[PDB]
RNA sequence: CGAGUGGCUUGCUACCUCGAUGUCGGUUCCCUCCAUCCUGCCCGUGCAGAAGCGGGCAAGGGUGAGGUUGUUCGCCUAUUAAAGGAGGUCGUGAGCUGGGUUUAGACCGUCGUGAGACAGGUCGGCUGCUAUCUACUGGGUGUGUAGGUGUCUGACAAGAACGACCGUAUAGUACGAGAGGAACUACGGUUGGUGGCCACUGGUGUACCGGUUGUUCGAGAGAGCACGUGCCGGGUAGCCACGCCACACGGGGUAAGAGCUGAACGCAUCUAAGCUCGAAACCCACUUGGAAAAGAGACACCGCCGAGGUCCCGCGUACAAGACGCGGUCGAUAGACUCGGGGUGUGCGCGUCGAGGUAACGAGACGUUAAGCCCACGAGCACUAACAGACCAA
RNA sequence: GGUCUUAAGGUAGCGUAGUACCUUGCCGCAUCAGUAGCGGCUUGCAUGAAUGGAUUAACCAGAGCUUCACUGUCCCAACGUUGGGCCCGGUGAACUGUACAUUCCAGUGCGGAGUCUGGAGACACCCAGGGGGAAGCGAAGACCCUAUGGA
RNA sequence: GCGAAAGCCAAGGCCUGUCGGGAGCAACCAACGUUAGGGAAUUCGGCAAGUUAGUCCCGUACCUUCGGAAGAAGGGAUGCC
RNA sequence: GUGGAAGUCUGUUAGAGUUGGUGUCCUACAAUACCCUCUCGUGAUCUAUGUGUAGGGGUGAAAGGCCCAUCGAGUCCGGCA
């Protein structure tokens, strides 16, 4: 699997899946990502993110 | 009315004092069923990671499916049965009779023992067989020690010595089996005793926490509400009733917590290998790198990283052995981050 | 009951206010008890995903209000662990009113549902729009 | 109607304390009783089944959360296997609380000429002390057994280390007109309790990194203060629970009870002698402590001019002193350095762009730059420091 | 009852009251559940007109209740910060002390014993702890009664 | 900055609110920070803590002794260049 | 619009007061202290100094409050052994 946020590979037996109100799903590899997300930031704008890279 | 409630903490692991030996001492051994064989082995704790396994359970609606399982990596290099001790049955229980030692010793066993320079193996052996002829021979065990020098991550070189029982077919047959092992050099390995998939009982001295209060040591509540602001936060209500006018040893009080021996039952051996396959990136925190004989124990094991832990075939298993479980993935991800 | 096939950290207590994920006319539900549960001194009875809880209607249609009904917990904010180790959490806490036979009192379920709830309440599941 | 047992209620008595034994309730924490609420094993039934009702053994474990009331009690709600009662100075204020009772202030009603009174109501109304002894939880130093190292034994001691529930198969089966509806056994899970552990999730993380407000160091750069982080955002290690792992069965002897063989009493009889079974209870099993067990233990090796130990030095798998454990050049024990593995989130400077502005100036954007800064972890590495050396000892 | 004591015999209002014994009165609101609170009823143990009655905008560190919001008050506790605490140098009190004292379980005794009686346990000394007991220390009981006491 | 307010800083004063040294510095205590999900279930009682917050614009109920209630409530804005 | 009233409002301006924490202290720093919280803050306001009222007497927006840590009758000595 791949983190729906930063893009790096999610180490198996790890991570969280957040189910949205509408039903959408979002796998996170870590708290760091989840948290950057809750701040309303988009991975594309964070230079450390594989996505942005 | 005062609602009922179980007492705080168990009264079966006391007194809660510091352990006499950092090296565990089993007080029970498996039953003499199968072929003769040493009933235990030892190693040093290193750390934890998880592994993906194929549901092995025949009764699980998930049998055959992936499954993440927590594992504690334990370096289990070879050990050496340096002697065979014999016990005799007497009106006062079992007592050591004699011992059969060898000559081939590990370079640094003298860091702990006054290694034998002159011993009579045969006389000992004779005395034992005569005892057996007379039928006073009590169980047979081997004096064993570890080779810490074989484990880089562990600072000590001084070997840890412990006695392990030998359970086998007949007494004669296992008596012989013992001597054979010893005579060689006593060199044996985890393979020779355990097979991945079997259940073992792991013993060890827990992580020490020095002195601790009742709340942490016994699980008593914290003062609640207003009471927590009056001057008392972590002290129990009272040491007892007016009468009996003495404090009963059963009331939760402060003291040594941790560094106690514990024999944790039915631990499943997920795998027994050798190499660096189980090591984590960056190295096991406060331990080091693994690259040699190892064992993967399901779940947790008492004691801190580097501490000696002991294995013994489960003495009271609940499930039947399900040998060599399929391991599809062993995480090597850094434990830092 | 049947194994949920996932570990749960009850994220609710007696007295908690959760969402009613259905069209029964009940909007808000107040947890009153957890079926088959017995706690321990001072402990607040707890409930999570897959539990059948007794509830009272706090908000909704006048006729539904104040009624004491049964329901099933379909979603909770507090994480749950699935067999492969992954954690799963939702955007809100929700339950669906059920009857004696455990058939939804309503006709439609609003929002997603945890797959685990299926292995327990079939008719509730077979009425789901989305099953994560 | 008669005979009793208990000492929880209420009353009686005035033995004990008025040079004071701190009140009610609650709370917290410990032990116990059985007249048993649930659970185990049983008997009867107006026992078809299911669900009950009544009784016997039985105190191992459990007996929970809430709404009114200071309440104890009690009423009420939803859960539950069940949500039993009672003793411990109506256990528990050198533990807490202080709502009530029961000081001084005040009001109402009633009573009184009045002061003032009223288990009538009402608002407000304080909680002292540095532990000598003893008691227990844990930690040491000595002596005794009578040189040392290592490994054991087990008299005894503690445990609830496990209690309970739901679901599936059995089975829509036995039973029953039907409605309805079991069990043995085998499985999965939950709950409470218990011990441990941190890969995973989560908390902290005044290590660290970034953003930014006010002010001061002229600006810039880089910094101090704003309570012991200014505030905001992220967070490693460790510690943790909200996270994760583990916690039988089975033997032996019994109770109630079901029976066998069997006599007194040729018959009958579970009992008198004998015997087969049979409880969550008892014993063992399992975990923990345990040579100070005065019968003060056993074994192996080393040593009595030398075995071993203490001090010393570098450190922690240990730690309030003490203790404990490891390493000490025949070395990787700690530090430096360099890698590895991690945390932040892209440094200073310079270049280009930039709403504009004559210009000066210019918030900010892009590049250089996964940059800069930082790390309580690992590895490599004898470079630095584990040197020198003292002592006790049959 | 359809007058009598003793002059009159409770009017407007208010009312289960900060006044209501019975009492958690009855009905309703509100809550899953409300001895509370509010509204209605009200025969008021024992309301009521300057012993002021009713009522009332504004005001209140005044008493009670409800809602939203909030949150470590709680479920259930954890980690952290600072000052202590612990070890070391220096300084250096007090409370309290009939004696003896390593106690425990029972009993007995002026009926609430470390010291009596019977048993059990118990090698000595020391460090830290939280306070079960010494009916712990502190105060010639402030309650109650008694005194041919006091104010 | 509304300010004789906070915070920071001069001039001036001081390191005498006068015992120190050591242990990652344990239990426990005083002050205090942060705590996931729940959100008063705590308790006599929300005690303690928390929430809200400055300024401008919009907007503002019952009741009222017409003064008030009222900053009711609720909604939006807020920097730098 | 002007004006700028008020035993008016907000306010740790100064200053006055003392509600809760039943916190800290309780052989105290203190024979009434410390901290946070809280009330008033143009008036029946607060305050310094001077001055008057004296013990069955004062003084008292009244609590039997206060009259030098002393008040339901101050303190000292005497009556008094
Ligand atoms: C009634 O029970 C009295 C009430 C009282 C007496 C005096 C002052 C105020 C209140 N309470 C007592 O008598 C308690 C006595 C305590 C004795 C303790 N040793
Ligand atoms: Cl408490
Ligand atoms: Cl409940
Ligand atoms: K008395
Ligand atoms: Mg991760
Ligand atoms: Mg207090
Ligand atoms: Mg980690
Ligand atoms: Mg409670
Ligand atoms: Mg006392
Ligand atoms: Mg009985
Ligand atoms: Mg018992
Ligand atoms: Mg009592
Ligand atoms: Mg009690
Ligand atoms: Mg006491
Ligand atoms: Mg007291
Ligand atoms: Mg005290
Ligand atoms: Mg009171
Ligand atoms: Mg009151
Ligand atoms: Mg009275
Ligand atoms: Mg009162
Ligand atoms: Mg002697
Ligand atoms: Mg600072
Ligand atoms: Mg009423
Ligand atoms: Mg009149
Ligand atoms: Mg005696
Ligand atoms: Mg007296
Ligand atoms: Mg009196
Ligand atoms: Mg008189
Ligand atoms: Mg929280
Ligand atoms: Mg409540
Ligand atoms: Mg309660
Ligand atoms: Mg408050
Ligand atoms: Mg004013
Ligand atoms: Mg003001
Ligand atoms: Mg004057
Ligand atoms: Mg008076
Ligand atoms: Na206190
Ligand atoms: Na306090
Ligand atoms: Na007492
Ligand atoms: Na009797
Ligand atoms: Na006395
Ligand atoms: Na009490
Ligand atoms: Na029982
Ligand atoms: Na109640
Ligand atoms: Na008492
Ligand atoms: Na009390
Ligand atoms: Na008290
Ligand atoms: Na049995
Ligand atoms: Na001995
Ligand atoms: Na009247
Ligand atoms: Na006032
Ligand atoms: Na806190
Ligand atoms: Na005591
Ligand atoms: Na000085
Ligand atoms: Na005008
Ligand atoms: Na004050
Ligand atoms: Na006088
Ligand atoms: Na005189």
């Amino acid at each position: 699997r791949e983190c729906d946020y930063c893009g790096t590979d999610i180490e198996p037996g790890t991570g969280t899946m957040f189910v949205h109100k509408d039903g959408a799903t979002t796998h996170f590899c870590s708290s760091k990502c989840e948290n950057n997300a809750d701040l309303g930031r988009e991975a594309r704008n964070l230079e450390w993110t594989d996505t942005a890279r | 009315p005062q609602p009922s409630r179980p007492r705080k903490g168990s009264l079966g692991f006391g007194p809660r004092k510091r352990s006499t030996s950092e090296t565990p001492r089993f007080n029970s051994w498996p039953s003499d069923d199968g072929q003769p064989g040493v009933q235990g082995f030892a190693g040093y704790k290193a750390g934890m990671t998880h592994v993906v396994l194929v549901n092995d359970e025949p009764n699980s609606p998930r049998e055959g499916m992936e499954e993440t399982v927590p594992v504690t990596v334990i370096e289990t290099p070879p050990m050496r049965a340096v002697a065979l001790r014999a016990y005799e049955d007497t009106p006062y229980g079992q007592r050591p009779l004699t011992e059969v030692w060898t000559d081939e010793f590990h370079s640094e066993l003298d860091r702990t023992l006054d290694v034998p320079e002159d011993h009579d193996p045969d006389a000992a052996e004779e005395q034992i067989r005569d005892a057996h002829e007379a039928g006073d021979l009590g169980d047979l065990r081997l004096i064993t020690h570890t080779v810490p020098d074989a484990v880089p991550s562990v600072p000590k070189k001084k070997p840890d010595v412990m006695e392990t029982r030998v359970g086998g077919g007949s007494v004669s047959d296992r008596l012989d089996h013992a001597l054979d092992i010893v005579e060689d050099g006593g060199e044996h390995a985890m393979n020779d005793i355990f097979r991945a998939g079997e259940y073992a009982d792991v013993a060890g001295v827990t992580k020490g926490k020095g002195t601790q209060g009742p709340v942490k040591r016994w699980g008593v509540q914290k003062r609640k509400g207003k009471h927590a602001r009056q001057g008392w936060r972590r002290r129990i209500g009272n040491l007892g009733p007016w009468n009996p006018s003495r404090v009963r040893s059963t009331v939760p009080q402060q003291g040594q917590t941790g560094y106690h021996q514990r024999t944790e039952l039915n631990k499943r051996l997920i795998d027994i290998g050798e190499g660096d396959e189980p090591t984590v990136d960056g190295g096991f925190v406060n331990y080091g790198e693994v690259d040699g004989p190892y064992t993967l124990v399901k779940g947790s094991v008492p004691g801190p990283d580097k501490r000696l832990v002991r294995f013994r075939p489960a003495v009271r298993p609940n499930d039947q052995p399900r040998l060599d479980p399929e391991v599809r993935y062993v995480s090597n991800e850094s434990n830092q981050g | 009951m049947e194994a949920l096939g996932a570990d749960v950290t009850q994220g609710l207590e007696k007295g908690s206010l959760i969402t009613c994920a259905d069209n029964t006319g009940a909007r808000e539900l107040k947890v009153i008890s957890v079926h088959g549960y017995s706690g321990t001194k001072n402990r607040h009875p707890k409930a999570g995903l897959g539990d059948k809880i007794t509830v009272s209607v706090t908000k909704g249609t006048p006729e539904m209000r104040r009624q004491v009904l049964e329901a099933v917990v379909v979603r909770q904010r507090k994480p749950i662990r699935r067999p492969d180790g992954t954690r799963v959490k939702f955007e809100d806490n929700a339950a669906v009113i059920v009857d004696e036979n455990e058939d939804p009192r309503g006709t439609e379920l609003k929002g997603p549902i945890a797959r685990e709830v299926a292995q327990r309440f079939g008719s509730v599941a077979s009425a789901a729009t989305m099953i994560v």
